[PDB]
RNA sequence: GAGCUAGCCCUGGCCAGGGUGAAGCUGGGGUGAGACCCAGUGGAGGCCCGAACCGGUGGGGGAUGCAAACCCCUCGGAUGA
RNA sequence: GAAUGCCGGCAUGAGUAACGAUAAAGAGGGUGAGAAUCCCUCUCGCCGUAAGCCCAAGGGUUCCUACGCAAUGGUCGUCAGCGUAGGGUUAGGCGGGACCUAAGGUGAAGCCGAAAGGCGUAGCCGAAGGGCAGCCGGUUAAUAUUCCGGCCCUUCCCGCAGGUGCGAUGGGGGGACGCUCUAGGCUAGGGGGACCGGAGCCAUGGACGAGCCCGGCCAGAAGCGCAGGGUGGGAGGUAGGCAAAUCCGCCUCCCAACAAGCUCUGCGUGGUGGGGAAGCCCGGGUGACAACCCCCCGAAGCCAGGGAGCCAAGAAAAGCCUCUAAGCACAACCUGCGGGAACCCGUACCGCAAACCGACACAGGUGGGCGGGUGCAAGAGCACUCAGGCGCGCGGGAGAACCCUCGCCAAGGAACUCUGCAAGUUGGCCCCGUAACUUCGGGAGAAGGGGUGCUCCCUGGGGUGAUGAGCCCCGGGGAGCCGCAGUGAACAGGCUCUGGCGACUGUUUACCAAAAACACAGCUCUCUGCGAACUCGUAAGAGGAGGUAUAGGGAGCGACGCUUGCCCGGUGCCGGAAGGUCAAGGGGAGGGGUGCAAGCCCCGAACCGAAGCCCCGGUGAACGGCGGCCGUAACUAUAACGGUCCUAAGGUAGCGAAAUUCCUUGUCGGGUAAGUUCCGACCUGCACGAAAAGCGUAACGACCGGAGCGCUGUCUCGGCGAGGGACCCGGUGAAAUUGAACUGGCCGUGAAGAUGCGGCCUACCCGUGGCAGGACGAAAAGACCCCGUGGAGCUUUACUGCAGCC
RNA sequence: CGAUGUCGGCUCGUCGCAUCCUGGGGCUGAAGAAGGUCCCAAGGGUUGGGCUGUUCGCCCAUUAAAGCGGCACGCGAGCUG
RNA sequence: UGGGAGAGGGUGGUGGAAUUCCCGGAGUAGCGGUGAAAUGCGCAGAUACCGGGAGGAACGCCGAUGGCGAAGGCAGCCACCUGGUCCACCCGUGACGCUGAGGCGCGAAAGCGUGGGGAGCAAACCGGAUUAGAUACCCGGGUAGUCCACGCCCUAAACG
RNA sequence: CCGAGGGUAGGGCCCGUGACUGGGGCGAAGUCGUAACAAGGUAGCUGUACCGGAAGGUGCGGCUGGAU
RNA sequence: GCGGGGUGGAGCAGCCUGGUAGCUCGUCGGGCUCAUAACCCGAAGGUCGUCGGUUCAAAUCCGGCCCCCGCAACCA
């Protein structure tokens, strides 16, 4: 994992790539992709609303399957694993002896050639897909559905899992990959397994040019700028902060909680985020 | 060095033209302005 | 009003020639097995020199200009943000 | 009569500057009222990865021909992109449309908004992307893949024949894709030929030659050959591709496998149709029955959807093939052949420019293709040159100062100056050689040196061909010759040492700043559980993201190394179901108005009562802040030590006269003959200090300092020379400025700096080339400063309000 | 203030004399040589470097001497910046 | 060849006690801590008690003056993989041995890099005492670190 | 041709010296504390880490060369 | 120029609000100790920088003069 480079350019001295051995088919699957537009941060006015986005590679969608309980009981082969550049996962290629064919997010240890299935009568194996009620407590998982029937919302990200640790009632209790411990609906999905490649997590991008092939453009800092731009420019040379940190907007960007106070999901909220 | 006017048919009949006047209300009262006025083109003539 | 300029989007196009010689690979040495070393092969890079192209560092000229920002000598980048 | 008034007219400056790249001209002969300027010829010069040719955009008749010169043309004009008139643009195959989708735009459904309108799936529009059938030659004063000729091809309609389960918008396949590198075989293009065809040529000392000079092809259907691309076959099951499906997907089995077969392109050949030079002669004719061949170089182009490697993971949709559904199987579709049918728009000409953008025939700007030869290591570099195109729309003289651009310079060599600014020097290739330091890559083209041409001889290997000759590509050795000098011309780093700052490549104030500023990988804090936070929007809806805490937002810091100390009293943020305060509301002790009264009507205390605030803690890579005085050691001096006041706590490491040090050129050391700068130290740091990070750091820098070598007209100290101007003559002819002017010096006076007043002095009238002391010269109603209860941008614990949030 | 360009340098000077040198003197605590001090005298002369933007100053090496001031702190329609 | 004892080593798994935190109940004026105290914690309901939950680290009794390892070192339990080692038999090879400069590897704690984890403990640090002072010992806290993975470091009263 | 050597350029080892700086040794009767030797009044020593005017202190692990 | 300050030997209270000078240390005497320090018991020492005024009365309130810190000195 995490491929080094020896020091002939200045850039080339921090740079690491990802060592792709996981990968067994570089091309991806004609059916299961559509374009990506890029949108460049501007909403449908035009105006940028995302600063400093834009200039990355160009991309192509892989129709990721975040449902799986709408083939309950049929097996599939895992055929392939598939760089994807939408995500930091990595994606499965599945062949369901059906002769259907969809992408899941490669967990962890998944093999090619072997079969994964979904239902409340899956195998508490790598890569099935079950209802969080159905799923040993105690045991490691990931691309968690939120709500029956809505889509696997959590723990997506490269290296990423959320234990079920809990049950009370139809929910079970999970900790999600940032700590939070949550109750999440019983009948909502779950694929056993943490979500695969986490030495995600250790590539050096290496230079600027990094950050621009992935459609990063250059921040700049409130401190750089003019009080017409931000509440942190200006000042004779350099200035300290010379007010509470803060945002372009104005709000306070050192600790000021913005989650809503009275969002209806604080009841199922058992503990805020650690660390 | 590159200047300011840089003709482009295309560019000029979508901008300024008459179908692009007539969309916007705008639009539409500066067509009825320059009528009003005795203008005898209503809007930038362009080859196509 | 974005036919100037700034950013982004979509679709195309361009970058003479020369230099350096990463990983890998093969073979050889090495070891219990290795690490690793050696040669060859290889052809990486916001690598090197330099036109087109993109710039505008210093100096001179120009100053009712050839020109409301130009000319000459010089200089930066030139597979890349 | 004045408003730097307004409009117009006309002066002044003035026959003045200028006449727009220094690529360059001269003669002859024509035409004409008139000729440096138009035409022809000869000579000369300039471009030749263009200053030539071809597309696109933009322009819109500017194209061709006749007639013409008033204005336009920076002069002239008989000429012209000018005036007048006539003529000129021909397509089923080229480009666009009757085809396809991209962003985007629009938008039946639907959503939202006082109105106007905003949004929005499908669908529609939308191209320099996809798809699609024409190549060569001839002809016109002017069009040609368009007309003509030869040879080809596409679709539509209808018909004949043969074949088949036909039939779509729907299912599926395909279309279909990046970057770098790259194989085989060709083509374009080019070099050579003692071979082939040609008008001729023999000069001025020689050559009648294997001499010089010129040319030696282009297109082509079927077929064939070479090269590549694409592509398994069959059967059984089937629940997936939102109906169906023999298709496609998935499973098994049999055979085929670096093939082959089939198919599709490229190239070659190919019936045939064209072309065909110099030279001579008046665009043509001839050459000419022209010849038309061999060898080599050879693409970035073609075969193509080839191959390999890599990460940053690389449109869509139709045409096309297949599947079937309604329907229909007198159909319909497929294949072959035949006849017929095939519309609309562009097509002139300019197009790196005198016709496009710059008010101009403006030294600027403008996308794509072709861009020949030789030599220089290569090349689109450089020099010369082909094809072709130009000498730039004022000239002729003169040979001053001075200015520009350029060349050389004795002795010295930075002494110049803020500064080696500028200009020298160095300069490509091959070989020898190359330090501190380092992150082991680098530093490095370090530094420094040697070689470089020509002739003869010997010889090594590679491509092609064949294993040989020839041509071509890398070489190795020996002996020589010439010159001041052999990358003999042109293009082509000066080097080093040492600090500061910023890691680095990048970015920036278009048009006075390119930097140490911005960015940057990286680090940390913080927010965000997804209908996320946040952002734009009244909203709907978007972005975030078809992402999910290894993720996204915000903030600071800024590779890396070693680190980042103490203060939570104030402000911020965070936590805290107590307490306090707290609005509307609840509550109603209790008063009031009025009425005959029931009543109607008003005021109203305790008490209950959110967030916020108070209060209680937390919190620094949150805002920030990190002491004073007095005394003390057995020489002095200085205090490890102590005393006391204060604080929320009293600056830790490291660094320090610094991009920070006021006193200050501090002091000492180095370098220098001499050093306010520089480097190294010291520490009484006016006024360093730890992510507004602290101290270092290899590499990097058109950054900013200091020094040395080299070399110089920078200088001592100037001199000469060249060209373009300046000067003169012919042509054309501005400008700002201007109260009028008959416009001298001194010493005085004057609103305090007088051509203009006084006194004295000096002075015949008018120019031309020059110089800048004055005319408080010109320019701009001073940017500085103040004044205005003048304006704007900005800030905040100024006031007040609003969005947003609670 | 409907603009009188501001330091220093370079260039070009010109003037004053309260004289730095050179020429002429008196007094000296002037033996000589060399000084001091004052008087007359503006004719001429009054160097080259290191440092710093500097004027000034310090220093190096010389000198007969290394004068001080005015001229819009002379001089930017003369230059530099 | 046949047998044995053992915390020898590595991987994965897992068991109970305790501590802290969290939640529910119950309950009230103190708890804690010391030489004595103060800081601290507690009517915003602590301490002490019961139930539930989360998490890390270490394995009581067995346990010994014991065992294994070359040393450093190794202790709940289970399975796997693996080293050493002793006895028996007297079967096989026939001196094949001993030591070992260099070399290579292993090497307690602390420490370092990159991730992770973090209950208890605790350099630094803050606070309360003590004291002439107290940059200490004692008390309340508390960051590294202690733990895991990979890679460094290679020291020792590494001692018999 | 070679050739003493001379010149230019860059290296390597040694020596002397250098503002200042770092500890070290020694020095009849200096200042500050009392770390060690007794359980030295917190048993000592230890490798490491961090801190502090100074001896030293503390953490982790080790040693007995620790008293009772 | 503007602000604060001077009081036992040392460092600080009292000033504002007139009458009363106080805290820690040091010093001096005694104690414990073999002795010193620490510690314990007692005590001395300030006319409040100086002059002038106000007042019955001035460390205190008001003016000077002295002195010591601190802040400022900007536009050219
Ligand atoms: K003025
Ligand atoms: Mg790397
Ligand atoms: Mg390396
Ligand atoms: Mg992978
Ligand atoms: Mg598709
Ligand atoms: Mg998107
Ligand atoms: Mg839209
Ligand atoms: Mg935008
Ligand atoms: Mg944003
Ligand atoms: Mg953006
Ligand atoms: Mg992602
Ligand atoms: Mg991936
Ligand atoms: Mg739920
Ligand atoms: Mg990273
Ligand atoms: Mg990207
Ligand atoms: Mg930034
Ligand atoms: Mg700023
Ligand atoms: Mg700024
Ligand atoms: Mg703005
Ligand atoms: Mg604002
Ligand atoms: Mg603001
Ligand atoms: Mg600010
Ligand atoms: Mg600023
Ligand atoms: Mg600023
Ligand atoms: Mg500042
Ligand atoms: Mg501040
Ligand atoms: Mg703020
Ligand atoms: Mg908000
Ligand atoms: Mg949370
Ligand atoms: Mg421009
Ligand atoms: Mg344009
Ligand atoms: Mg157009
Ligand atoms: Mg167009
Ligand atoms: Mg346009
Ligand atoms: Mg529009
Ligand atoms: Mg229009
Ligand atoms: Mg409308
Ligand atoms: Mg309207
Ligand atoms: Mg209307
Ligand atoms: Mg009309
Ligand atoms: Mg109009
Ligand atoms: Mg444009
Ligand atoms: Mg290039
Ligand atoms: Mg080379
Ligand atoms: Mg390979
Ligand atoms: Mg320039
Ligand atoms: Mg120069
Ligand atoms: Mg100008
Ligand atoms: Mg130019
Ligand atoms: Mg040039
Ligand atoms: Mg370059
Ligand atoms: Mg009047
Ligand atoms: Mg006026
Ligand atoms: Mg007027
Ligand atoms: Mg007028
Ligand atoms: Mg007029
Ligand atoms: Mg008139
Ligand atoms: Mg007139
Ligand atoms: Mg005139
Ligand atoms: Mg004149
Ligand atoms: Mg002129
Ligand atoms: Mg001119
Ligand atoms: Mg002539
Ligand atoms: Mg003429
Ligand atoms: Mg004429
Ligand atoms: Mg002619
Ligand atoms: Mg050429
Ligand atoms: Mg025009
Ligand atoms: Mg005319
Ligand atoms: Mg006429
Ligand atoms: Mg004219
Ligand atoms: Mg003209
Ligand atoms: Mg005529
Ligand atoms: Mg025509
Ligand atoms: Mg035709
Ligand atoms: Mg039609
Ligand atoms: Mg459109
Ligand atoms: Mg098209
Ligand atoms: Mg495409
Ligand atoms: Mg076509
Ligand atoms: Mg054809
Ligand atoms: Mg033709
Ligand atoms: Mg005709
Ligand atoms: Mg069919
Ligand atoms: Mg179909
Ligand atoms: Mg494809
Ligand atoms: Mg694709
Ligand atoms: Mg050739
Ligand atoms: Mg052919
Ligand atoms: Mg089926
Ligand atoms: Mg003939
Ligand atoms: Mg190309
Ligand atoms: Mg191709
Ligand atoms: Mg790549
Ligand atoms: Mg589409
Ligand atoms: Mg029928
Ligand atoms: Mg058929
Ligand atoms: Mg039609
Ligand atoms: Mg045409
Ligand atoms: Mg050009
Ligand atoms: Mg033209
Ligand atoms: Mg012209
Ligand atoms: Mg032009
Ligand atoms: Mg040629
Ligand atoms: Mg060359
Ligand atoms: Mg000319
Ligand atoms: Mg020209
Ligand atoms: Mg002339
Ligand atoms: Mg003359
Ligand atoms: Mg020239
Ligand atoms: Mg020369
Ligand atoms: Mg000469
Ligand atoms: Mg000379
Ligand atoms: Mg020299
Ligand atoms: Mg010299
Ligand atoms: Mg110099
Ligand atoms: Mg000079
Ligand atoms: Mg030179
Ligand atoms: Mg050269
Ligand atoms: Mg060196
Ligand atoms: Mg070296
Ligand atoms: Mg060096
Ligand atoms: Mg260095
Ligand atoms: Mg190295
Ligand atoms: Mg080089
Ligand atoms: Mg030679
Ligand atoms: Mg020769
Ligand atoms: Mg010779
Ligand atoms: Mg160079
Ligand atoms: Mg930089
Ligand atoms: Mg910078
Ligand atoms: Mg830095
Ligand atoms: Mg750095
Ligand atoms: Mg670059
Ligand atoms: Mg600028
Ligand atoms: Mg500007
Ligand atoms: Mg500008
Ligand atoms: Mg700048
Ligand atoms: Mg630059
Ligand atoms: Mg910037
Ligand atoms: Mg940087
Ligand atoms: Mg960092
Ligand atoms: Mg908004
Ligand atoms: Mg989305
Ligand atoms: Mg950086
Ligand atoms: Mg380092
Ligand atoms: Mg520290
Ligand atoms: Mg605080
Ligand atoms: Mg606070
Ligand atoms: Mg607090
Ligand atoms: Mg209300
Ligand atoms: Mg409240
Ligand atoms: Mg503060
Ligand atoms: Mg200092
Ligand atoms: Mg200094
Ligand atoms: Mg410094
Ligand atoms: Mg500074
Ligand atoms: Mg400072
Ligand atoms: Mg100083
Ligand atoms: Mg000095
Ligand atoms: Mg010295
Ligand atoms: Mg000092
Ligand atoms: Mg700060
Ligand atoms: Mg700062
Ligand atoms: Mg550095
Ligand atoms: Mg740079
Ligand atoms: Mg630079
Ligand atoms: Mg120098
Ligand atoms: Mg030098
Ligand atoms: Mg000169
Ligand atoms: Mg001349
Ligand atoms: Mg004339
Ligand atoms: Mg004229
Ligand atoms: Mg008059
Ligand atoms: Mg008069
Ligand atoms: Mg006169
Ligand atoms: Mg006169
Ligand atoms: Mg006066
Ligand atoms: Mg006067
Ligand atoms: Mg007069
Ligand atoms: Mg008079
Ligand atoms: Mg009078
Ligand atoms: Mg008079
Ligand atoms: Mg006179
Ligand atoms: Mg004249
Ligand atoms: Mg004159
Ligand atoms: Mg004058
Ligand atoms: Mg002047
Ligand atoms: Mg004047
Ligand atoms: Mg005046
Ligand atoms: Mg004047
Ligand atoms: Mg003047
Ligand atoms: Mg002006
Ligand atoms: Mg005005
Ligand atoms: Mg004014
Ligand atoms: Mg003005
Ligand atoms: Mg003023
Ligand atoms: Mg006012
Ligand atoms: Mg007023
Ligand atoms: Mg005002
Ligand atoms: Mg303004
Ligand atoms: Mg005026
Ligand atoms: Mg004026
Ligand atoms: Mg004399
Ligand atoms: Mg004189
Ligand atoms: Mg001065
Ligand atoms: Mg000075
Ligand atoms: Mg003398
Ligand atoms: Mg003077
Ligand atoms: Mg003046
Ligand atoms: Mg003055
Ligand atoms: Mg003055
Ligand atoms: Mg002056
Ligand atoms: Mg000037
Ligand atoms: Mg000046
Ligand atoms: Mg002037
Ligand atoms: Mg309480
Ligand atoms: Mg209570
Ligand atoms: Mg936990
Ligand atoms: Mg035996
Ligand atoms: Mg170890
Ligand atoms: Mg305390
Ligand atoms: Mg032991
Ligand atoms: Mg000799
Ligand atoms: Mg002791
Ligand atoms: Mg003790
Ligand atoms: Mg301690
Ligand atoms: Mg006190
Ligand atoms: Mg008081
Ligand atoms: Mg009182
Ligand atoms: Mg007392
Ligand atoms: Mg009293
Ligand atoms: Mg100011």
């Amino acid at each position: 994992a995490v491929k080094k480079f020896k020091p002939y350019t200045p850039s080339r001295r921090f740079m690491t790539v990802a060592d792709f051995s996981e990968i067994t088919k570089t091309e991806p699957e004609k059916s299961l992709v559509k374009p990506l537009k890029k949108t460049g941060g501007r909403n449908n006015q035009g105006r940028i609303t995302v600063r400093f986005r834009g200039g990355g590679h160009k991309r192509l969608y892989r129709i990721i399957d975040f449902k799986r309980w709408d083939k309950v009981g049929i097996p599939a082969k895992v055929a392939a694993i598939e760089y994807d550049p939408n995500r930091s996962a990595r994606i499965a290629l599945l062949h369901y002896v059906d002769g259907e064919k969809r992408y899941i997010i490669a967990p962890d240890g998944l093999q090619v050639g072997q079969q994964v299935v979904a239902g409340p009568d899956a195998p508490i194996q790598v890569g099935n897909a079950l209802p969080l009620r159905f799923i040993p407590v105690g045991t490691v998982v990931h691309a968690v559905e939120l709500e029956p029937k809505k889509g696997a919302k959590l723990a997506r990200a490269a290296g990423t899992s959320a234990q079920i640790q809990g049950r009370e009632g139809d929910y079970v209790i999970l900790r999600l990959p940032s700590g939070e411990l949550r109750k999440v609906h019983g009948e909502c999905y779950a694929t056993v397994g943490a979500v695969g490649n986490a030495d995600h997590k250790n590539i050096v991008l290496g230079k600027a040019g990094r950050s621009r092939w992935l459609g990063r453009r250059p921040h700049v800092r409130g401190a750089a700028m003019n009080p017409v731009d931000h509440p942190h420019g200006g000042g004779e040379g350099r200035a300290p902060r010379g007010r509470p940190p803060a945002s372009p907007w104005g709000w306070q960007t050192k600790g000021l909680k913005t989650r809503k106070r009275r969002k209806p999901s604080s009841r199922f909220i058992i503990a805020r985020r650690k660390k | 060095m590159k200047r300011t006017w840089q003709p482009n048919r295309r560019k000029r009949a979508k901008t300024h033209g008459f179908r692009a006047r007539m969309r916007t209300p705008g639009g539409r009262k500066v067509l009825k302005r320059r009528r009003q006025k005795g203008r005898w083109r209503l809007t930038p003539a362009v080859r196509k």
